[PDB]
């Protein structure tokens, strides 16, 4: 009996298949989150600066109140 | 396992802005003067003439 190297292909490994595809981001939907984070960013920040004004006037009031200084 | 391994480079190098910035428009030679150098593999095969030895 002769024994040589046997042939096997099975699945053929798929000859040239695309793996690159669009994922997560679509296009217009990313701008809704992108610019949406900006509008949420300013509104949250400016409310803190209005709360800073409560401290600001109260800080300068200490100088006016102190005349024996 | 090879088909996924080679396709890992395309999602790494070809899709990126850097390669479309750097390698794009360097020595665009495809004319009869490009044929007057004789590259056989790539170049003429890569751009222009549909000739191949295979």
């Amino acid at each position: 009996x002769x024994x040589x190297x046997x042939x096997x292909x099975x699945x053929x490994x798929x000859x040239x298949x695309x793996x690159x595809x669009x994922x997560x981001x679509x296009g217009y939907s990313m701008f809704a989150v992108g610019i949406g984070a900006l509008l949420f960013g300013y509104w949250s920040m400016m409310k803190w600066n209005r709360e800073r004004r409560r401290l600001q006037i109260e800080d300068f009031e200490a100088r006016i109140a102190l005349m024996p200084l | 396992n090879f088909s996924l391994r080679i396709d890992e480079l395309e999602e790494m190098l070809t899709n990126n802005r850097i390669w479309r910035n750097r390698t794009v428009d360097i020595g665009i030679v495809t004319a009869e003067d490009a044929l007057n150098y004789g590259f056989s593999g790539v170049m003429l095969r890569g751009s222009g003439i549909q000739w191949d030895l295979r």
